[PDB]
């Protein structure tokens, strides 16, 4: 769930198998904000939810003109 | 400057057809790639810093880009305003958006005019 | 965007600054399925959108009893 | 076995308030943490493997756990059935669910009786 910079470097191949198994590991760092490792399938599934939501708001905001343009 | 990927432009088109109408399953990736390719190229060549010019480019490029045989004006409009929203500009519906988009698609309204109208509506 | 787990091992500190800048890096392994490193800020936002959609369809499924419980 | 986290439980509660009604901005994360804590603790203590007994626990713990001043019964029912859905069990609305939740809150219906009702409805 949370490992340090160094531990990842040395046990990266293990972090892969955890991630592949279904875990979402955080990578903390002494300097700046941290990062997260996840499997591509889950990441991309979350990215699509976000994009889908983004489109929903855009379409809600522009609902009238969107409806109108269908008939032009 | 945040941009829209080819793969997003397609997702946007399919999402729009589902919600508002049109024939689905017909979006050409090479067309999406060509539309974004043109926007990105114009920006670099002309060294465009103005967010509303870039928006206007997405709008004309997509409107005339023929991603499929349906909903190209809608994708054009939405893509342009998605760009704006993604770069921190607040957007909203306006009575003149429909007319704008149609004249964009038919070549009667050029990129600059579309830029001026977006800059008027959404730029301080 | 796509790198092998060895180039990651040696250049982990580079991957961090890339990730924090705005990049979303894939990590491939030959014979295995890949992972993705991304900023915690963007990952969490994607996860949250996934979750919103998850609640929205449950609420849809149980829309009738939910409305009824408000008045009790 | 997939569970619901304290931060997910609050998010659910907040999301329900927005959609159906109630006073927002009040959700205590300590109550969310305490509610989940009970559910995990009970599972470990009694070594519960039955999804419907666990589901019953989320329902009773939440309905009596006062995350905030309103919407607790909804958050209870919804988290119960979200847990079932998350663990492969197909859920759906039933006229019985309102009384069931009210009974759990009032103390009139025990955790096992809730588990029985949920099993009858969604078991196989
Ligand atoms: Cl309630």
């Amino acid at each position: 769930q949370s490992i340090n910079f160094r531990t990842a470097r040395g046990n990266l191949s293990e972090v892969m198998n955890n991630v592949e198994a279904g875990e979402e590991v955080e990578i903390t760092r002494r300097g700046r904000e941290p990062a997260v490792i996840a499997s591509k399938a889950t990441f991309e599934a979350y990215k699509k939810a976000a994009l889908d939501a983004e489109f929903a708001s855009l379409f809600d905001t522009l609902d009238s003109t969107n409806k109108e343009l269908v008939n032009r | 400057m945040r941009h829209i990927s080819p793969e997003e432009l397609i997702a946007l088109h399919d999402a729009n057809i589902s919600r508002y109408g049109g024939l689905p399953g017909m979006s050409d990736p090479g067309r999406a790639e060509a539309i974004i390719g043109r926007v990105q190229a114009r920006v670099a060549y002309e060294e465009i810093t103005d967010l509303f010019e870039v928006s206007a480019t997405y709008l004309v490029a997509t409107a005339r880009g023929h991603i499929s045989n349906d909903a190209n004006k809608r994708t054009a409009l939405n893509s342009a305003l998605l760009f704006l929203r993604r770069n921190g500009v607040q957007v909203f519906d306006s009575p003149e958006l429909a007319d704008l988009t149609v004249g964009a698609a038919t070549g009667e309204i050029s990129v600059s005019s579309v830029a001026d109208t977006l800059r008027r509506l959404y730029g301080s």
